[PDB]
């Protein structure tokens, strides 16, 4: 089994300011044949249900903005946004689909000073 | 298009048994492997159990803690997906969410439906 | 009777098909090689380079007139007598090849009278046209490079020099030819040796040979490139050292009812892993009758394939039923290298692992997506008018067969393992297996 | 995580570690190479084998014009667009080729401009230099061999014999041309042909050109001996008989976390016999796993292993739990020649079959004896400083290990036989066995 | 002990008997091969191309060197004396191509006094005769092309063409040598390389060096054919550009009481169907023991069979059995295609496939008629004098073996297939059927 | 030389029995495959059995009128062929053959016996 | 199974007429190796046992008079008669011995004039 | 250094039986194989069993005479070989070895024990 | 089984004297790949145990005087002493250790004149 670890848990950004977050496996995610990362990024505003924002390493999913970004190989992985808005507050989470149990992670609170 | 609605939530008392249902529509529902995913109130995300298609021959997968207590089927005539829960604990009050796998990742998500153990 | 939806749902996606033709009813000319150059010209200064070049050109031609006189001696008129007491053990093709050489010895007889004139020539190549009986052609090996070359520099170097250089030039040219008229050369008695390598005797000029003799074409290529022109020696000359031979020119004949199918073989998806089937890549198809064939020694062209023999190989039943629609009996190997083809175009549809690879749709922008259950993916203008893969943009056509191609799912075959490490260790751990459930028993 | 010391036991030394590097990234260069040389100098008596050698050389060469028209056509700006229902049948090699042959032919085109100065070359190579958009570069066939030896030769000798020596030295030409340029070149569109078969058009003479081109190291070397140095054909001229090739040089990059380890096979005794083991030799290790690897396709130097392509390949489970310690699942295999190797050197320690070769010590002046139960012996300076082995006398070091190598048994696996009749036969009887045990059932 | 009469039956005809004879006891000679020519006498217009020619050869030449020097420094007298830890890792065959590299040491430095007289050689061939201990042959690579070509001319054609043709000559040169003498040579302290891969610094002409060291015969022929002759590198210059190499001459000796056995395949008849036995053609026997041969690395003559290394392989006791009269153990194969033989000739006594096969009888005229229970016909001259197949009329002996023979039938093998994914197949149905009963089990 | 006759033949009841008899001459017996032949009063040709050689396990063949009515068999030191019929019926009434197949075509014929159901 | 049938059932023919009569296969006999036609036709005389003609698809037996000629392949055969005399006076069946169950043709018979 | 020590040899009545014992020192016991071998009084030598090693499941060998009535053992653990023998007749009184085979051959010898029925 | 034999059975020589003894074996002693005879001399005094004089066809155990020479191949095998000394009174006997039983040959005994 692998272990997902997310950082920071928490953090504040004002609006218009660039955030990043990070998250970290205790083993590769790297396929060996066709050189792809298991690792997805999901968003769950509150009240809602959780949305799926990336799926690969780093590919957008249909509608979400161009100001997310995910980057990152091996066992470190990373997710950015550009010029958060008041309508990112949200709990970001990430995910490995490698292999079974296929866990999440901690989850990274996001909130607007 | 794609949509996924939970019934059968609610308030049981412990030691009992319950079955969720996941009513499926607007894709072809044999083809992919489906999922449930419960989380409880205020805390994270945690995977419970996947059953997969036809041509795998209905293999299912269970957590370490629900895996001689739940039982994961689907009717795939009636494009339903199905969670028996026996013997209910105090630690399984959660929201519950029907997950249709796209690829090898979680594609889309249901509303979620309330289990309450008292 | 292929089951081309299955399998190209296992993925081996069909490619095209070809004709069946094979070499027939040859005609037959002859002509004459020498193997020693005409030096008159600068004689005052050969040296004594031409008695040890003579020595060794009859150390090495003895052996074949040896191997020739065992079947001159035993034939006669009977049409063709033959004593097989005499010849003790031969073939088959050894025979049929010694009545071919009974059979030329009246032409090479013919040919033998005119050994004054075959002795005189001092070109590359002279026709000798004293009657249209014997009308022959005469090659001889180093005589250009000695009229363009040496006696125009005989009165500007010392000819000591000029002898070395023909000394070296003799030299290379025993070289060259010792790696096919040496001791390699066991059965000279057979016609199947190709012109290409009969040419080395004369530089290998094989296309001056050629032209000089017949025409040429594009079949001419063909014939030429399948190994379909071949040669036989019918006689040796020891004293002026030169030898006859019958160049054999035949035709290609289609075979009916007959055609080869080729496979694309494509890698798909199967428990997070990456396979690839192990399926004959070439099958050969004649009245309803499905085979194998050894490709290696044909042509292959874009429209054709072209042999000089029939190379059909049996088939197991377990193959012949995968191939008709039991894919749960094709084999599979799993792919742990990251340089495998991973999608195929046939008949303007895609067939794309589109798990491996990042497909989407131009006309709506839109990513495709492959369920983590499924093999393959078949693309069409149905859903996708205009697929991107990289940085490729192509339009595509309509699919013939199935509407419901990408909701139906295939049984899987068992993996395999083809390194030969690997097959000694498998046959090895099932002796084991089957020692042990004797041994129960 | 290769367990050395029991396959040391079981006759398998380790040996040198090499590092793994591939291809990538290319820098693209353009030349012209021209079929026909220039006559205009000897023009009063070329005869008329000009036109004939033309007429064969534009039947060589239409083929290949034809087979570039197909993708030609159906390209255009969409950034590539493809029509698919036009090319109907082709493979990922194929289309990406297609591309590359679309985005060569903007510089196609300049190049294309200069043909009156390309048709008036007269020497060997040429640099056309009108302006820096389209330096090139121009290498004609045959042309030095007519300026240095039939013209000067003009005026001494009879100048038919200047049109015989002319047409020999073409048709020696196509006869060197027509393996790499004739009906074998089915798919010229792709981009896998080397730079030492291309120079057959220019007589085979690829240091020329890449002298011409670019520079030369040890890594040029390196590159161009493991087939890395590739070239397409993006333009062919059917009036002035002239190709345009495009050359890639691609750099070699290492493969982080990944190497190749060697075993050298030493013969070992059992029950009165000698035994070699049947384990691959070379084996590939990256990210701690373990695989095969097709090396007859590399280059292997003294520090590394070159490829033009990943060539890792699956490895059975047996196979992979003997590599880790477990030796009674690696096969071994009887020694019935006398010509085996019989010992072997490693990090300064011997490892040898004492029982077949005679080993004694220099330093005390005795024989060194192997008991009939072990497989080898393993030797180093703790026990004898200097050994001799028949003429060689060699110094030890000190092993690095167990201290009670020479005290520890090894168990054995089964026998094997790695004959292809002999695996023939051994299905055959493997087959018969199960039926029979399935009788029995 | 080879039943012949059922290998007869079964479609084995016996063939000739030859000898075995392997190489031994080598005779050493040592020549001097020169990589670079002089080109005193056109130094007015050499350019400097001859800097650029001497930069990379450096780059070629510098790794054989440093391969050396690693066996020339850890090498003394001790009577060879090899320090263990400085080499490191090696096989026993660089061993002992190490002690023989220090063995020529003496007459390497013997040679290399004559330094000055190397430099400035400008014949192809020269010898140095100044003492009797140092009688050397030289060989350099492009002297008389630059003799016999490029000097006349020097007053004729402007010399930029000159200097071109000196450098196309030596980038082919170059071009030639590194398919030898490039990275593929990564261990040149070995002896193992033939003459002719060594003769290509001297342009291929192996012939040259031959005649000059020594004498020509039919087992020198045999010699050169077989790989015997070889030769070893053992001091390169890196200033005059200069190598020293020691040419091995072998005998051939004959190994007692063995032999080798050939045997002809016949097509035979069965339940409607044609078959040919899968059994080795080439058995070795020594001293009563039967086994196997890799003959594909072996030269195979008219009475013998020589090879530079004993290559006897094991061999099944299944198949063993089966060449001493268990027929029923041998495998057998489907016949599909329609070219393959059909009889075969004897000690004068003819094997056919007469269902397949039409033959008749020339001395009553009658058909010759085969049942279809019978695998083969024996025919001899008890029962037929002469035979007609065909085109060929041929008398025949009398048969020596059983009377009876055409009244006895044979015990059949099993069927095989023997295409490499027919094994894959075949394998993964046998580990299907094992699973399946030990799920009985 | 190569020389067939048959006996046994003559009048028997409905539902009744008979063997026929066949003795060879001339070449060697134990070679050559058999055949037994029929033909109807007025009508063509009809197989009825085929027995092997030794040398393939004496393999026996039947046709479908007869397959579970007719026993062919051979006697190799007797040289003899014998076919049993029982369960005889009036269709049965023919000429018999016996056959010595050369080749895999019919290359000896003999006279024939006549049996008559009536 | 293979179906053989014949063609004509009778046929007419005066002292020294040329004849031909035809037999027809529902599937190949020709064989795929050898490259032969398992089809023979036999000849039986009123009150006499049958003879063997023709065993291959041209090869005559011993003892035939040569103006009896066999030819054809595939499905389509031929047996023709230069000549007819006197003696021809029976009739003619064609066989498939290429596999089970060897069935024998209808029988074409022949009348003098 | 190699040392081989025999040790209960004597005399005993016919039809008995008794075991003899050899006690090994200076090499390493359990990488060799070990053998006894008796030669009678005035008569050559004459090989009686072998036992081979761990390595090689302890195989053991007998003589004709003796292959029915004598059992050869070995100790790792105290480095000792036993011989025990049962049914002795008047034929088995002679001097036993206790051999050390070092390669193939017989590498060391002790100096042997009496063994005497009467 | 292979039997061996001895000759002579006795030999009485003289101090100095050359002497030679001979053993033959009724098979081949030579192995097929390491071409090695699996023959072995020993040497046994009078009141002693036995002892190795030659293990291999010719190569001398250490301790041995140069004096004992082993020669032969095939089934015939030598052993010769050049100069017998006083302290050669013994009984040689010759073994083969090919395969079982690993029979002893007769011995031949040497006297002193
Ligand atoms: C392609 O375009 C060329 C140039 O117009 C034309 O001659 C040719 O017929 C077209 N088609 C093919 C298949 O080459
Ligand atoms: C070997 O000796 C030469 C000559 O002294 C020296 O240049 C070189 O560094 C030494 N070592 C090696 C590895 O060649």
């Amino acid at each position: 089994d692998i272990v997902m670890s997310q950082s920071p848990s928490s953090l504040a950004v004002s609006v218009g300011e660039k955030v990043t977050m990070s998250c970290k496996s205790s083993q590769s995610l790297l396929h060996v044949s066709n050189q792809k990362n298991y690792l997805a990024w999901y968003q769950q505003k509150p009240g809602q249900s959780p949305k799926l924002l990336i799926y690969w390493a780093s590919t957008r999913e249909s509608g979400v903005p161009d100001r997310f970004t995910g980057s990152g190989s091996g066992t470190d992985f990373t997710l950015t946004i550009s010029s958060v808005k008041a309508e990112d507050l949200a709990v970001y989470y990430c995910q490995q689909y490698y292999s079974y149990p296929w866990p999440f992670g901690g989850g990274t609170k996001l909130e607007i000073k | 298009e794609v949509q996924l609605v939970e019934s059968g939530g609610g308030l049981v008392q412990p030691k009992g048994s319950l079955k969720l249902s996941c009513a499926a529509s607007g894709f072809i529902f044999n083809t992919y492997a489906m999922h449930w995913v419960r989380q409880a109130p205020g805390k994270g995300l945690e995977w419970v159990a996947r059953i997969r298609s036809k041509s795998s021959n209905y293999a299912t997968y269970y957590a370490d803690s629900v895996k001689d207590r739940f039982t994961i089927s689907r009717d795939d005539s009636q494009s339903m997906l199905y969670l028996q829960m026996n013997n209910l604990k105090t630690e399984d009050t959660a929201m519950y969410y029907c997950v249709r796998e796209g690829g090898y990742y979680f594609d889309y998500w249901g509303q979620g439906t309330t289990l309450t153990v008292s | 009777i292929l089951h081309y939806e299955k399998l190209s749902k296992i993925g081996l996606v069909k490619g095209v098909t070809r004709k069946y033709k094979i070499k027939s009813n040859p005609l037959t000319k002859d002509i004459v090689i020498k193997m020693i150059p005409n030096v008159s010209n600068m004689s005052q200064c050969t040296g004594s380079v031409m008695e040890n070049y003579k020595t060794r050109l009859n150390g090495i031609l003895t052996p074949i007139k040896g191997a020739l006189e065992i079947y001159k001696n035993n034939t006669h008129d009977c049409g063709v007598c033959m004593a097989g007491v005499a010849i003790g053990i031969a073939t088959a093709a050894q025979i049929t090849a010694g009545v071919a050489l009974y059979e030329a010895m009246k032409n090479a007889d013919n040919i033998n009278k005119l050994k004054s004139s075959i002795e005189s020539t001092n070109e590359a190549v002279v026709k000798l046209q004293e009657t249209a009986e014997k009308t022959v052609y005469v090659f001889t090996a180093l005589q250009d490079y000695i009229n363009t070359n040496l006696v125009p520099t005989i009165d500007k170097i010392p000819c000591k020099q000029t002898e070395l250089s023909l000394d070296l030039a003799l030299s290379k040219y025993l070289s060259d030819l010792l790696f096919v008229f040496g001791p390699n050369l066991q059965d000279p008695v057979s016609n199947s040796m190709t012109i290409q390598a009969i040419s080395q005797a004369f530089g290998g000029n094989y296309e001056t040979l050629l032209r000089t003799l017949g025409y040429a074409t594009e079949d001419f290529d063909d014939l030429l490139e399948s190994d379909s022109i071949t040669g036989q020696i019918i006689y040796v000359d020891l004293s002026s050292y030169y030898i006859i031979v019958r160049v054999y020119f035949p035709i290609l004949t289609e075979i009916q009812q007959a055609y080869i199918q080729e496979l694309l073989p494509v890698s798909f998806n199967n428990d997070n892993s990456e396979w690839i089937s192990i399926v004959p890549n070439f099958i050969l198809v004649r009245n309803t009758l499905i085979s194998n064939i050894e490709i290696g020694f044909c042509l292959i062209t874009k429209r054709s394939v072209i042999c000089n023999q029939d190379y059909a190989t049996p088939m197991t039943n377990n193959m012949r039923e995968c191939l008709t629609g039991s894919t749960e009996k094709c084999p599979r190997e799993l792919v742990v290298s990251s340089h495998v083809p991973r999608f195929a175009l046939s008949n303007g549809v895609l067939f794309a692992n589109c798990i491996s690879v990042t497909c989407q749709c131009q006309t709506t922008g839109r990513a495709i997506s492959q369920s983590g259950e499924q093999t393959l993916l078949m693309i069409d203008n149905t859903t996708c008018p205009t697929a991107v893969l990289g940085n490729v943009i192509i339009s595509l056509g309509k699919y013939l067969g199935s509407v419901n191609y990408n909701s139906e799912g295939i049984a899987i075959g068992p993996p395999v393992f083809t390194d030969k490490v690997d097959i000694s260790s498998q046959i090895s751990s099932m002796n084991q297996s089957l020692q042990q459930s004797k041994d129960y028993i």
